[PDB]
C-alpha cells in the first residue's frame, strides 16, 4: 500500500497504482484524469502509436503515469502491465466489429483474460465496464455480449465491481455528437419517429469520478452499479433539444427499423470507423431501463449532472457563427418522462 | 492499534517537575496514517456518540484552562503551595516503613541509557549499551 | 480632516490570502537561540515570527521532500516584540509571543581556579 | 486611530461606492457568460457576485472598504473591456479543484495537519 | 578599496542643505551615503511639491526619474518605502527622494511632475500594494489578469498560492493550490558573528 | 544493488518505472576500487595526500600512520598509507 | 475603433505582447501595451538568493546584452563592498561590454528589418553574432549567460588566444556593418518606412524618462559612458553618435554609429588590456584560487564560506547605472548586513521607452507600430522582470 | 448528583481570591479528611476569578464562581456541592 500523503492536488499522494488498459477512450480520457488529479499511480497500457497518447501525458504527474505497449491477442502484454498494479479497471469497447476483433473480444473474451491475470497478479481489486440494460438476450449482438462478459470475468475474478454505465453525455460522446451531426442528412430518421426508447443521459465525469470512488471505497466489492443520470427523456426531445442548442432545424421523421437496420449495415460496411451500427441502431431504439438497482452516482458519491447544464459545451461546436455567443438560457429545454 | 506521533511531531504541552509548563512545536509532520494523540481521542469520541467539545488544539488548550493553570501558562513556574495542610493529613496517615533499602532503578550508566519506547528503540542507544557490556 | 476608527487595522481583506492559511495558520514570535555549535549572537538579536510547520511527504519518482503549505519558507524577521505582534494582528494570523531570553550575567575571575579551598 | 481617509469619510459614504460596484457587476454578469462564451448560467455568476461582495461583508473600516472598490472596479475594467479571459473568469467558480470537507473527522481521516 | 573623491560628498551635502531649507515643510532628513549619493527624505504629502522644486529649478533642474521603487520593512509601521531616484543630465548628478507609505495610506501621484512615473507607479500599486491618488490609469501591470494578493511584500510566499496546468476535464487552464515538488531550500545563512561596529 | 543497496522491494509499484525499461546503476562500484588499491608503505610518521595532481585533486592534507596498527586514510581519496 | 490585440505568438510581438490597439480604420488612434507576459519574478527570487547565486539573474533580464547587465551588478555590489576590480578587469569588462553593445545593436537593427521585410541583413550579421558569442564562450563556457563578470572583478583570465582572434573579428566587422548599411540605410523603402515616424521632441524624452538611444537620437546629449565614467571609459576615447531630429531613421544611423564606434573603443582595449589579476585580491569578496584553495587552510576556509554563505556586504543602499546598449540600466539594491539582498529594483531601459510607444505612436498605421516597437530595441524580459 | 471532582481555581495574590485561600488554609484539611476519596483539587489560575469548578457524574461539569465571596461563603458553596 502507499499511505497517502500530501493536500491533495497535483504532486500528492493516494496510494492507488492502477492499470487502465483502454484509457485512450472518450470515457477514459475522463478516468485518467481524475486518477491523475487525484495522484493516483497510473498505468496506461496503450497499442495506438505514441502520437495519440500524448494527450494523456500532461494529466497526472511525473513518473505518475506510465505507458505500455500491449496486444489483446498477446497474453504476456496483460501479464506484465497488472505485475505491479494492485486496481485493474477495464474499459475495453467498440461499436464497430472490426475485422480483427469481434464484439466477444472486445467486451468479453479480453475483459476476461485481463482479470484473469490480475488475480494472478494478486490486484486488491477490478473494476470492469460493460453497457447498460444489458440482457444475455438482449437484441444488439454488443449488449448481449457484454453480457456474456460481466458472468465470465466474475469466475476468472470474483467480487470483482461491475460497474454497468448508461450510454454516456459528453463532449466527444456519441450520444449526444451522433445526433446532432445528423445535421448533414437533410433528414432526421427517428425509429417510431423518436418514441418508446425514453433515454437517461450521463455526464461523463460523474462517470468518471463515481469510476474513481470505486477504486478507493471498501463498500464496493461484487457492487453492479448503474450510473444513469439526473432526468431521462423520451429520444424526441434529445434529438430536437440536441438540434435546438445547434440551433439547426429538426426535421423528425419516421424510418421503419427493419429498413434502418439496414443503413446501419451500409455505414457499417464503411472501413474507417463506419458512423453508424447495425449493433447501434438497435442500441439507439433500444429503451433504457428503469432505476431499481445498486445505485450508481450518488451511491459512489457524485451528484449526477443534468444534460442541460453541460450541453451548451458539448453541442457548440455544431452551432454556426451566427448562434456561436447564443447561450443557454436562450435555449429551451428538454422534457423528462418518468415512464 | 491507534498509531499516534511523538514529541518532535505534534504541538503538545508537557510540564517538567517543578511545574513549568512548555510547549512542543511539530518539527516534522507526524508519518503514515498516524495522527496527533489529541485528535485520535476526540474522532473516537465522535464515532461514539459522546464527542468532545474541542474541534482544534487551541480549543483542548482552553479545556486545560478549565481543569488546571499551569498548562496554558507557559514558562511560568507557580509559587505558592500549600504544605501545611499536606502534613496534616501526613500526620493522620500510619503507614510502616519496611527495612528493606530504598534502591534507585538506574544503579549505573548501562541502566540509563534504555528506559522509555524511543530510548529503547534507539540503535545508538543499544550500542552504547553493548559498548558498556 | 482625518477619520476616527477603532478597528484594529485588520487588513486580511486586502493581502489576498486564501481564507484556508489565515484561519488555520498560528506563527510564533521568538528571538532565535544560538545552535550551540558556535559561540556568537548575531543571530539572536532579531525578533522573528515563523508560521506553523506543516506537510513534508517524500515524492514518488525521486524521493525530494515535498510541501502543500505556501508559508511554509516564509520567516518575517521584525526588529522589536511590539512591532511583530502589530503584523500578526492586521494580517489576522494567531500569535503566541515567548519572552526573549538572555543569558544572565554569571560572574568570572581567574583567581578563583587556584582557590585555596573551592 | 486618528487615520486619514482614503476617499470614503465614513462607512456609509463608502457603503455607497460598494452599491455602485455591485450594480456595475450585476448588469455586467451578463454580458461576460456571453462574450466569453462561458458555460455559466447568468442567475449562477450573479450569485457568485453577491458571494464576493459578501465575503468582505465583515470589514467595518471605511478605507479597508474603499480600496477593496478601488480593486474592484479594477476586477471589473479586466471583465469588461475583455483583457481576462474565460480561464481567467471561470476561476472564480473553482470548478476544476476538488471542494475539501470541513468536519473534523472528515480532515482528521485525510490530513496530518488540519 | 575603492577611490572616493570627497568633492561630491561636499557638494551634495551642501545641495542637501539647500533643497532642505527651500522644502523646510516637507525634508525630514537629507543624508548623503559614503558612496556619495543624496537622499533626501520627506513626509509623504511632500511628493508633488519636492519633486516640482527639483524638476523645475534652476539651480536644480533633475529632468528625467530614473526609478520609483518601493522596499518593504515590514517592521516599519509605514511598510513601504517609496524611493524616486531622478537624474539632472544638466548637473550631472542624481537625488534620490524617499517617502513612507503604509498599506491603507496612499501617496500623491506624480505622473503630472513626470509620465515615466506613469508605468513604475503601476508597477508599485501590482507588486506592493501601495495605492497613488490622481494617477490616470492604475490598474496591474505585471502580475496575470486575475491575481490576488501583491507580489513582492515581504510577506507574500515565493512560491505564491496558485499555479497553473491544463485539465483536459474542463479543456481550460485551472488554477489549483500550489503543490511543489521539492519546496525551496531555505537555507539559513547568516553567520552568527559580526563584522564591524557599523 | 546500486552503491547504497538501494533495490526496490518486491511489492514497491516504482518498479513500474523499470517496466520495459532499464535501471541504470554502475557496475564499478567504489567501495569495492578503493580496496584494490594496495596500502603506501611510507617511511615518515606522518605523509601528505595531496590527491594526486596536486591542483588537479583534493584539498592537501596531512595523515598521521603512527598508530601501527592501523593505517592512515585520506579523507578524500580513501588511500590507505601506513609506516 | 474595431479592438484588435497584437497577439503574442505574432513575429512581430517579441513572443510575448499584447498590444491592445483601437484601429480607427487601418490608423491606429491609442495603444494600451499589455506586458507582464514575461514576468518571472526576478526581483523577489534574488531576495532569496546571494549576492553570487544572483548574478545569474542579471544575464536573463535583457537577454540580448548579457555581460552590460551583470556589469551594473557587478558594479553595485562592488561599491556597497568598497572594493574595486583590478586594472585588467575592468579593461576585459570594458572589451566585453563594448562586444555586447554591437551583439545588441546587430539584434536590434536586423531584427528591426526582420519586422519591416528585409531579411538578408539578418543573416549576414547573424554570422558575424555567433562569431561574437563564441567569444563568450572561450572566456567563460557559455554562448551567452556566461557570468563571467563577477561581483567583484571577473570570473577566470581570457583565454591565451583570445584577443588576437578579437582583433580578426574587429578588424573585418566592419565591412559587414558597410554591407547592411548600403542595402538598408537609403532604400527608399526603408528610408519611407523609418525617416519621419515615431519622432519624439527633446523635452518629452527626458520627461518620458526614455534614457537611451532614443534620448540621443532627438540631439540631447546624453551618454553614460562618457558623463559618468564607470569602469574605464575614462581611459577609452569614443564619439557619442548623437542624432539630430528623432525620427526612427535618425535612431537607426546612432545605432549603426554606436556599432562603429564600439568598434573604436574595442581596439583601443586590445591595444591596452594591462598586465594583471582579473579578480580583487580580498578572499573576503573574491574567491581564492584552485591551487590556494587546497594548499592553504586560510584559503579553504573562505572558499568555503565564500561560496556557501557569502560576501555579507555591509549595510547600505545604491542606484549605480550604466550605459547598457537599450539605455541606461540600474540597479538599486538595498543592503542589509547580510549576505543575501534586501531588494534589487532593476530599471529597464525598455519600461520607459514601452510607455512611449502610445505616445510616439500617434497618428500612425498598424505597420508604424511594428517600426515604433523596433526603435526601441524593448526585450521584455527588462521589461517584465 | 454523583460528584466526582471538585476543582477550586483560586488566584493566588488576587484581591478576590482571599477568601477562597483563606479557606484553603483553614478548612481544606477538614473537608479532605471528611471525603478520604473525594479529589477536591487547589489549583492555581491568574487573571481570572476563582472558580469552583465540580464535575458530576457522567462527564457534566458544573460552575460556581467565587470571585470576591467570604470565607464561610466558599465553605458554604463547597459544601452545597457535595450534598
Ligand atoms: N456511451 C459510452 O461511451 C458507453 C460506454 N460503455 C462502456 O465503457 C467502455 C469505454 O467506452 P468508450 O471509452 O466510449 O470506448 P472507446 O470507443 O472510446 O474505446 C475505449 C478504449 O478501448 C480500447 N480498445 C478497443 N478495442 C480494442 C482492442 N481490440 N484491443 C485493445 N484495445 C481496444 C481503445 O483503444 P484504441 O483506441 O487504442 O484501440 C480505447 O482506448 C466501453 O468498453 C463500453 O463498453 C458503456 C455504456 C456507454
Ligand atoms: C461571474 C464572475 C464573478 C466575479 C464577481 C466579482 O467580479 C468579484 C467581486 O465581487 S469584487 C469585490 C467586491 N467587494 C466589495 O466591493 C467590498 C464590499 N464591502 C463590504 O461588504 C463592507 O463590509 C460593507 C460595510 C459595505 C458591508 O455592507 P454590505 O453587506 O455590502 O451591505
Ligand atoms: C530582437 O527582438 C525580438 C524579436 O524580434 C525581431 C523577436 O522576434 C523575438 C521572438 C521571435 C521568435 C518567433 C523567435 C524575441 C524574443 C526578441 O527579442
Ligand atoms: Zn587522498
Amino acid at each position: 500500500a502507499v499511505i497517502p500523503h500530501g493536500k491533495g492536488g497535483r504532486s500528492s499522494v493516494s496510494g492507488v497504482v492502477a492499470t487502465v488498459f483502454g484509457a485512450t477512450g472518450f470515457l477514459g480520457r475522463y478516468v485518467v484524469n481524475h486518477l491523475g488529479r487525484m495522484g493516483s499511480q497510473v498505468i496506461i497500457p496503450y497499442r495506438c502509436d505514441v502520437y495519440d497518447i500524448m494527450h494523456l501525458r500532461l494529466m497526472g504527474d511525473l513518473g505518475q503515469l506510465t505507458f505500455l505497449e500491449w496486444d489483446a491477442r498477446d497474453k504476456d502484454s496483460i501479464r506484465k502491465a497488472v505485475q505491479h498494479s494492485n486496481v485493474v479497471i477495464n474499459l475495453i469497447g467498440r461499436e464497430w466489429e472490426t475485422r480483427n476483433f469481434d464484439f466477444e473480444d472486445v467486451f468479453v473474451n479480453i475483459p476476461r483474460a485481463i482479470a484473469q491475470a490480475s488475480k494472478e497478479a494478486g490486484v486488491e481489486r477490478f473494476i470492469h465496464v460493460s453497457h447498460l440494460n444489458a440482457s444475455m438476450k438482449s437484441s444488439s449482438k454488443s449488449l448481449r455480449s457484454k453480457a456474456v462478459g460481466e458472468k465470465e470475468v466474475r469466475s476468472v475474478f470474483p467480487e470483482a465491481i461491475i460497474i454497468r454505465p448508461s450510454d454516456i453525455f459528453g463532449r466527444e460522446d456519441r450520444f449526444l455528437n451522433h445526433f446532432a451531426n445528423y445535421r448533414w442528412f437533410l433528414a432526421v430518421p427517428l425509429v417510431s419517429l423518436g418514441f418508446k426508447t425514453v433515454k437517461q443521459p450521463v455526464y461523463v465525469a460523474d462517470v468518471s469520478k463515481g469510476i474513481v470512488n470505486a477504486t478507493k471505497d471498501p463498500d464496493a466489492v461484487g457492487k453492479t452499479f448503474a450510473f444513469t443520470g439526473p432526468n431521462r427523456y423520451l429520444l424526441f426531445h434529445l434529438v430536437k433539444y440536441i438540434f435546438g442548442m445547434t440551433h439547426r432545424t429538426f426535421i423528425p421523421y419516421p424510418l421503419p427499423l427493419f429498413v434502418y437496420s439496414w443503413i446501419g449495415k451500409l455505414f457499417g460496411l464503411s472501413p474507417f470507423e463506419p458512423w453508424t451500427t447495425k449493433d447501434k441502431v438497435e442500441r439507439i431504439h433500444i429503451s433504457d431501463v428503469m432505476p431499481t438497482d445498486l445505485p450508481g452516482l450518488e451511491d459512489l458519491g457524485v451528484q449526477p449532472t443534468p444534460l442541460e447544464l453541460k450541453s451548451i459545451e458539448v453541442l457548440r461546436r455544431h452551432r454556426t457563427y451566427r448562434w456561436l455567443s447564443s447561450e443557454i438560457e436562450e435555449t429551451k429545454p428538454a422534457k423528462t418522462v418518468n415512464y | 492499534i491507534l498509531p499516534g506521533a511523538a514529541y518532535t511531531e505534534k504541538s503538545a504541552t508537557y510540564v517538567n517537575t517543578e511545574g513549568r509548563a512548555q510547549q512542543t512545536k511539530v518539527a516534522v509532520t507526524p508519518p503514515g496514517l498516524a495522527r496527533e494523540d489529541w485528535k485520535i481521542i476526540r474522532a473516537l469520541s465522535e464515532i461514539a456518540g459522546i464527542t468532545l467539545p474541542y474541534d482544534t488544539l487551541d480549543q483542548v488548550r482552553n479545556r486545560l484552562e478549565e481543569v488546571s493553570p499551569n498548562l496554558v501558562r507557559y514558562d511560568d513556574i507557580e509559587e505558592t503551595n500549600y504544605f501545611q495542610q499536606a502534613s496534616e493529613l501526613a500526620k493522620l496517615v500510619n503507614q510502616e516503613v519496611l527495612a528493606d533499602p530504598l534502591v534507585p532503578p538506574q544503579l549505573t550508566i548501562k541502566d540509563f541509557y534504555m528506559t522509555d519506547s524511543i530510548s529503547r528503540a534507539s540503535q545508538t542507544m543499544a550500542k552504547c549499551v553493548k559498548a558498556v557490556t | 480632516q482625518l477619520i476616527t476608527v477603532d478597528e484594529k487595522l485588520d487588513i486580511t481583506t486586502l493581502t489576498g490570502v486564501p481564507e484556508e492559511h489565515i484561519k488555520t495558520r498560528k506563527v510564533r514570535i521568538f528571538v532565535p537561540a544560538r545552535n550551540n555549535m558556535q559561540s556568537g549572537v548575531n543571530n539572536t538579536k532579531k525578533w522573528k515570527m515563523e508560521f506553523d510547520t506543516r506537510e513534508r511527504w517524500e515524492n514518488p519518482l525521486m524521493g525530494w521532500a515535498s510541501t502543500a503549505d505556501p508559508l511554509s519558507n516564509m520567516v518575517l524577521t521584525f526588529s522589536a516584540k511590539e512591532d511583530a505582534i502589530a503584523f500578526a494582528e492586521k494580517n489576522g494570523w494567531s500569535y503566541d509571543v515567548e519572552e526573549k531570553k538572555v543569558p544572565k550575567p554569571k560572574s568570572k575571575s581567574y583567581g578563583a581556579n587556584f582557590s585555596w579551598n573551592k | 486611530t486618528s487615520v486619514k481617509p482614503i476617499f470614503s469619510r465614513d462607512l456609509n459614504e463608502a457603503k455607497r461606492r460598494v452599491r455602485e460596484l455591485y450594480r456595475a457587476w450585476y448588469r455586467e454578469v451578463p454580458n461576460t457568460v456571453h462574450l466569453m462564451q462561458l458555460d455559466i448560467t447568468v442567475k449562477q455568476g450573479r450569485d457568485k457576485v453577491r458571494e464576493m461582495f459578501m465575503k468582505n461583508a465583515h470589514v467595518t473600516d471605511p478605507r479597508v472598504v474603499d480600496l477593496l472598490v478601488i480593486k474592484g472596479k479594477m476586477e471589473l475594467q479586466e471583465t469588461i473591456k475583455v483583457w481576462k479571459q474565460r480561464t481567467h473568469v471561470m476561476r472564480f467558480f473553482h470548478e476544476t479543484e476538488t471542494p475539501r470537507p470541513k468536519d473534523f473527522l472528515s480532515k482528521f481521516y485525510m490530513g496530518h495537519d488540519p | 578599496v575603492r577611490p572616493r573623491s570627497d568633492v561630491t560628498h561636499k557638494q551634495l551635502s551642501a545641495f542637501g542643505e539647500y533643497v532642505a531649507e527651500i522644502l523646510p515643510k516637507y525634508v525630514q532628513q537629507v543624508q548623503v551615503s559614503c558612496l556619495d549619493e543624496l537622499e533626501i527624505c520627506i513626509h509623504p504629502d511632500g511628493v508633488i511639491p519636492t519633486l516640482t522644486f527639483l524638476r523645475d529649478h534652476t539651480n536644480a533642474q533633475f529632468k528625467s526619474l530614473a526609478d520609483l521603487t518601493a522596499v518593504d520593512v515590514p517592521t516599519r509601521q509605514n511598510r513601504f518605502e517609496i524611493v524616486y531616484n531622478l537624474l539632472s543630465l544638466r548637473f550631472n548628478s542624481r537625488i534620490r527622494v524617499k517617502t513612507y507609505a503604509d498599506e491603507l495610506t496612499p501617496i500623491d501621484s506624480i505622473v503630472s511632475v513626470h509620465i515615466a512615473a506613469n508605468w513604475y507607479e503601476r508597477e508599485v500599486w501590482d507588486m506592493f500594494g501601495v495605492f497613488f491618488f490622481n494617477h490616470p490609469d492604475l490598474r496591474r501591470i505585471l502580475t496575470d489578469y486575475g491575481f490576488e494578493g501583491h507580489p513582492f511584500r515581504k510577506d507574500f510566499p515565493l512560491t505564491g498560492y496558485v499555479e497553473l496546468r491544463y485539465d483536459d476535464e474542463v479543456k481550460r487552464v485551472v488554477a489549483e493550490p500550489v503543490e511543489l515538488a521539492q519546496e525551496f531550500r531555505k537555507f539559513d545563512l547568516n553567520s552568527p558573528w559580526e563584522a564591524f561596529p557599523a | 544493488i546500486t552503491h547504497t543497496g538501494q533495490v526496490y522491494d518486491e511489492k514497491d509499484y516504482r518498479r513500474v518505472r523499470f517496466v520495459d525499461r532499464q535501471k541504470e546503476v554502475n557496475e564499478n562500484f567504489a567501495i569495492d576500487l578503493i580496496a584494490q588499491q594496495p596500502v603506501n608503505e611510507v617511511e615518515h610518521r606522518i605523509i601528505a595526500c595531496d590527491g594526486g595532481g596536486g591542483a588537479l585533486g583534493h584539498p592537501k592534507v596531512y595523515i598521521n600512520l603512527d598508530k601501527e596498527t592501523k593505517t592512515g586514510t585520506c579523507g578524500y581519496c580513501g588511500l590507505q598509507f601506513k609506516q | 475603433n474595431m479592438t484588435l490585440n497584437f497577439g503574442p505568438q505574432h513575429p512581430a510581438a517579441h513572443g510575448v505582447l499584447r498590444l491592445v490597439l483601437e484601429l480607427s480604420g487601418e490608423m491606429v488612434r491609442k495603444c494600451d501595451p499589455h506586458i507582464g507576459l514575461l514576468h518571472r519574478g526576478t526581483e523577489k527570487l534574488i531576495e532569496y538568493k546571494t549576492y553570487l547565486q544572483a548574478l545569474p539573474y542579471f544575464d536573463r533580464l535583457d537577454y540580448v546584452s548579457m555581460m552590460c547587465n551583470e556589469q551594473a551588478y557587478s558594479i553595485a555590489v562592488e561599491k556597497l563592498l568598497n572594493i574595486q576590480p583590478p586594472p585588467r578587469a575592468q579593461w576585459i569588462r570594458v572589451l566585453f561590454g563594448e562586444i555586447t553593445r554591437i551583439l545588441n545593436h546587430i539584434m536590434a537593427v536586423t531584427t528591426h528589418a526582420l519586422d519591416i521585410g528585409a531579411m538578408t541583413p539578418f543573416f549576414w550579421m547573424f554570422e558575424e553574432r555567433e562569431k561574437m558569442f563564441e567569444f563568450y564562450e572561450r572566456v567563460s563556457g557559455a554562448r551567452m549567460h556566461a557570468a563571467y563578470i563577477r561581483p567583484g572583478g571577473v570570473h577566470q583570465d581570457l583565454p591565451l588566444g583570445l584577443l588576437d582572434d578579437i582583433y580578426e573579428f574587429s578588424k573585418n566587422f566592419s565591412l559587414r556593418i558597410d554591407e547592411v548599411e548600403e542595402m538598408l540605410t537609403n532604400n527608399r523603402i526603408w528610408r519611407n518606412r523609418t525617416v519621419d515616424i515615431g519622432v519624439v521632441t527633446a523635452e518629452d524624452a527626458l520627461n518620458y524618462g526614455f534614457s537611451g538611444v532614443m534620448l540621443r537620437g532627438s540631439g540631447i546629449q546624453w551618454d553614460l559612458r562618457k558623463t559618468q565614467p564607470y569602469d574605464v571609459y575614462d581611459q577609452v576615447e569614443f564619439d557619442v553618435p548623437i542624432g539630430s531630429r528623432g525620427d526612427c531613421y535618425d535612431r537607426y544611423l546612432c545605432r549603426v554609429e554606436e556599432m562603429r564606434q564600439s568598434l573604436r573603443i574595442i581596439e583601443q582595449c586590445l591595444n591596452k588590456m594591462p598586465p594583471g589579476e582579473i579578480k580583487v585580491d580580498d578572499a573576503k569578496v573574491s574567491p581564492p584560487k584552485r591551487a590556494e584553495m587546497k594548499t592553504s587552510m586560510e584559503s579553504l576556509i573562505h572558499h568555503f564560506k565564500l561560496y556557501t554563505e557569502g560576501y555579507q556586504v555591509p549595510p547600505g543602499a545604491t542606484y549605480t547605472a550604466i550605459e547598457a546598449p537599450k539605455g541606461e540600466f540600474g540597479v538599486y539594491l538595498v543592503s542589509d548586513g547580510s549576505s543575501r539582498p534586501y531588494r534589487c529594483k532593476i530599471k529597464a531601459p525598455g519600461f520607459a521607452h514601452l510607455a512611449g510607444l502610445d505616445k510616439m505612436s500617434k497618428g500612425h498605421m498598424l505597420a508604424d507600430v511594428v517600426a515604433i516597437i523596433g526603435t526601441q530595441d524593448i526585450v521584455f524580459g527588462e521589461i517584465d522582470r | 448528583l454523583g460528584l466526582r471532582e471538585i476543582r477550586v481555581h483560586l488566584c493566588q495574590r488576587s484581591p478576590g481570591s482571599q477568601g477562597v485561600r483563606d479557606f484553603i488554609v483553614q478548612r481544606y484539611v477538614e473537608l479532605k479528611k471528611a471525603h478520604p476519596n473525594l479529589p477536591i483539587l487547589i489549583r492555581e489560575c491568574s487573571e481570572v476569578q476563582p472558580k469552583l469548578w465540580a464535575r458530576y457524574a457522567f462527564g457534566q461539569e458544573k460552575t460556581v464562581s467565587l470571585n470576591n465571596l467570604s470565607a464561610d461563603e466558599v465553605t458554604r458553596a463547597m459544601q452545597n456541592v457535595l450534598s
